[PDB]
């Protein structure tokens, strides 16, 4: 009687591939604009009273 | 011998080319040298004169 005891399996089928990634959160978080200089500035400007609070 | 990140920096700052700068003073170093080669080998192997 043959089975599936004599029969030898070739290869597996691949299915399903999964590289374990996080969601990746820099992109919402912070405030992004490119700098065309490798240093970058940026200004910030208060509006002051007499007494500079 | 010059950075990687030399060149993204000179590119954007100055906006010479890096490597095309080095390959200037390099091709003009041993051209100034074997030059001033063959006029060190003139006043060197000359005789003295006024004698």
């Amino acid at each position: 009687s043959t089975t599936t005891n004599s029969n030898s399996i070739g290869r597996p089928n691949l299915v399903a591939l999964t590289r374990a990634t996080t969601k990746l959160i820099y992109s919402d978080i912070v405030a992004t604009q490119r700098t065309n200089q490798p240093v970058a500035a940026f200004y910030g400007i208060k509006y002051l009273n007499p007494d500079n609070e | 011998a010059y950075s990687i990140e030399l060149t993204q920096d000179l590119r954007a700052v100055h906006g010479m080319d890096a490597d095309a700068e080095l390959s200037g003073i390099l091709a003009t170093e041993i051209m100034l040298e074997i030059n001033r080669e063959v006029v060190d080998w003139i006043n060197y192997s000359a005789q003295v004169g006024k004698s």
